[PDB]
């Protein structure tokens, strides 16, 4: 069974989503954010000494 | 199989705060007809469990 | 000598779909006299038990 949620980027932070199926017992997942990096990408032009 | 059924269930309130952490407790009441583990939630944006 | 005595009954419901299966579940209250065994049937043509 396939879902879809949206969390929110902020680190420590509780968030929590369903799965409903159908006849089965509900489902309740938790979901956290623990590192968050972010990376450019370079190209040298020139240097100094 | 191993899904309790529940029924009649009442909540009530005693104390709370605003204010920047777990500061809002509740009892729950209910009649049981068999041991196990169930799932708990509530449905607003305004009170995270 | 065997038959026990079953009175002030009282149905409830909890869940239901359609579905194809036993998908549909109740709950039975009872004050007993003594313990046996006894027999159910649901008198009506759309629901099976």
């Amino acid at each position: 069974y396939e879902h879809t949620a949206v969390i929110p980027n902020q680190v420590g932070f509780p968030y929590k989503a369903h799965v409903a199926r159908e006849g089965y017992s509900p489902l309740t997942l938790q979901m956290q954010v623990v590192e968050t990096s972010l990376e450019p990408t370079l190209n040298l032009e020139y240097i100094t000494c | 199989t191993d899904a309790p059924i529940i029924s009649e269930l009442l909540c009530t309130v005693s104390t709370c705060t605003h204010s920047s952490d777990f500061g809002g407790v509740a009892v729950l009441s209910y009649k049981v007809e068999k041991a196990g583990r169930c799932d708990v939630h509530s449905h607003s944006n305004v009170a995270v469990l």
